[PDB]
């Protein structure tokens, strides 16, 4: 139990949130530009807020560990065999809807 | 004395970064712009880790160690056995560090057979793997909501900060509600027919 | 009272003790808040409620949050109340019992603690000497929070510090507010 | 034309616990975050010009996610 460190100028919700976001997998390039393929896409027009795109990638990422996450929690075996859509469409069946 | 009163020029310079990265998380963006490597959410990105980096040099600078406040960090302790030795093996699988300890059933089986072994249980294959199923499937659950947890403790921003749940716009005008049911409706219609591609496709092999 | 906005991150703290006996405390929490308002005068107070009233203690902390819920410790608790700990869930029913039903005298408040050590003292410290000074107890019982409605966190083996109440934490024993 | 990292993707995997997958597992993925952020950006839309702006909001997109389902379920109460 080594010492720790609150900033006063800083709310720690804040920090936590920023160190959360720079934690992403997903490089911020290709997924800014995949929502640019999904709206012009939908041929809406439409700016987009940049906190909308943070929100957006926060809850995306979460939805796919998610779905990992549910594959692996059903896999029961003799040594690791490696992961095919038929484990996801099993997890999915068993759990299902979101993350 | 002299160099606590540099500290909080760091301090403040923190609090600079936080202006900023508030004031670029406001800037609309239209597709242009959302093709642009220099775009408003970029610049923000690249502001967020000179902020959490700038923040780390501070923490070595004054002893403190560098984390801050999240569930991911306390060990989760587990005794789910009824025998407090396998859980001695098995209580640290988060023994390793950060992000991406979380195991398979296999793993599970390796830590109850190690905690069985080096101990020396001599219980049949059967309740031994009995031990090694509802511990997997227990602490897998268990890990899967703390993460989620920290999810719903620090999302978004200040702009989905405040957020009150029964201010949505779909309550008071149902033209909305209809659209609404509606987009669900194609959603989970989509997931589960992609899902299937993949199943019926991979059936190829 | 002087105002601030809401948002998630503040202080819940609650002013009492645990016409006839509620006649005197009253007389104490309104002194201490005035000298609050004397001892650190900056506007740090987000959501004194009250009302109506007289109201069993959980509804007096359903109209203190207009987003998200708390989050308050089992240390942090009376000690009367936190005595009758010393079991899972079945505490939850218990904790229930002394933070439920009960009527309250009791004023709570939720204030903001930003930057700003004015003279000394903390606004934490602050309303602790203008809350001592007054002859008026005071617990500070948890943090406000995005999740959840009310959230207990098993405090009762390490306190919590006056200044760590803004952390994460991973509660058992939640509890729903009520209705409208 | 170039995607997003098999590297990246074999990282969500090892995220959830997984260790290693079958080769079109990567492109599954793909579909899947593609699916996903579709039907919120939808939903989002379906606000914003509901509510007559010429621009989608983060709150446009909080009060889409939570209506995904599992998926913000806890958020703000």
């Amino acid at each position: 139990k080594p010492h720790r460190y609150r900033p006063g100028t800083v709310a720690l919700r804040e920090i936590r949130r920023y160190q959360k976001s720079t934690e992403l997998l997903i490089r911020k390039l290709p997924f800014q530009r995949l929502v640019r393929e999904i709206a012009q896409d939908f041929k809406t027009d439409l700016r987009f807020q940049s906190a909308a795109i943070g929100a957006l990638q926060e809850a995306s990422e979460a939805y796919l560990v998610g779905l990992f996450e549910d594959t692996n929690l059903c896999a029961i075996h003799a040594k690791r065999v490696t992961i095919m859509p038929k484990d996801i469409q099993l997890a999915r069946r068993i759990r299902g809807e979101r993350a | 004395r002299g160099s606590r009163r540099q500290i909080q020029r760091l301090e403040q310079l923190l609090a600079l970064y936080v202006a900023e990265i508030r004031r670029l998380q406001e800037k609309e963006l239209d597709l242009s712009e959302l093709d642009d490597p220099d775009s408003a959410y970029l610049q923000e990105a690249r502001l967020k880790r000179k902020l959490i980096r700038l923040f780390g040099r501070l923490c070595e600078l004054k002893d403190c160690s560098s984390l801050t406040g999240r569930v991911i960090e306390q060990r989760i302790p587990y005794r789910g056995t009824r025998y407090p030795e396998v859980n001695r093996r098995i209580e640290r699988l988060i023994n390793k560090p950060g992000p991406d300890t979380f195991p398979d059933y296999g793993d599970v089986l390796r830590a109850v057979e190690k905690a069985a072994a080096r101990h020396s249980l001599g219980l049949p294959r059967q309740q031994l793997q009995l031990m090694a199923q509802d511990a997997f499937r227990d602490v897998g659950i268990r890990l899967q909501e703390r993460r989620h947890l920290d999810l719903i403790y620090n999302f978004g921003c200040h702009l989905t900060d405040d957020y009150r749940p029964g201010v949505d716009p779909a309550l008071s005008d149902p033209v909305l509600a209809r659209r609404l049911r509606e987009n669900r409706s194609l959603a989970m219609s989509r997931l589960d027919e992609v899902i299937s591609k993949y199943a019926m496709l991979q059936d190829k092999s | 009272l002087d105002t601030v906005r809401y948002d998630y991150g503040h202080y819940l703290i609650m002013l009492g003790p645990f016409y006839a006996e509620s006649s005197w405390a009253q007389a104490a929490v309104q002194t201490a808040l005035e000298l609050f308002s004397a001892l650190y005068p900056a506007p740090c107070i987000s959501g004194y409620a009250r009302p109506p009233g007289p109201s069993a203690v959980i509804e007096h902390l359903g109209s203190l949050v207009p987003k998200g819920g708390l989050l308050l410790f089992l240390s942090h608790l009376p000690d009367d109340v936190k005595d009758g700990l010393g079991t899972g869930p079945g505490m939850q029913q218990f904790v229930s019992s002394y933070f439920l039903n009960p009527a309250c005298s009791n004023v709570f408040i939720t204030v903001r603690q930003r930057g700003e050590k004015i003279n000394g003292r903390t606004v934490l410290q602050a309303l602790g000497r203008a809350c001592d000074m007054a002859g008026c107890q005071h617990y500070v019982l948890g943090s406000t929070v995005p999740l959840g409605g009310l959230n207990f966190v098993n405090d009762l083996a390490s306190p919590v510090s006056t200044a760590e109440m803004m952390d994460d934490f991973s509660p058992f024993f939640t509890v729903e507010f009520p209705p409208i | 034309i170039q995607g997003i990292t098999k590297p990246a993707i074999r990282r969500l995997a090892r995220r959830g616990g997984v260790k290693r997958i079958s080769g079109l597992i990567y492109e599954e993925t793909r579909g899947v975050l593609k699916v996903f952020l579709e039907n919120v950006i939808r939903d989002a839309v379906t606000y914003t010009e509901h509510a007559k702006r010429k621009t989608v909001t983060a709150m446009d997109v909080v009060y889409a996610l939570k209506r995904q389902g599992r998926t913000l379920y806890g958020f703000g109460g």
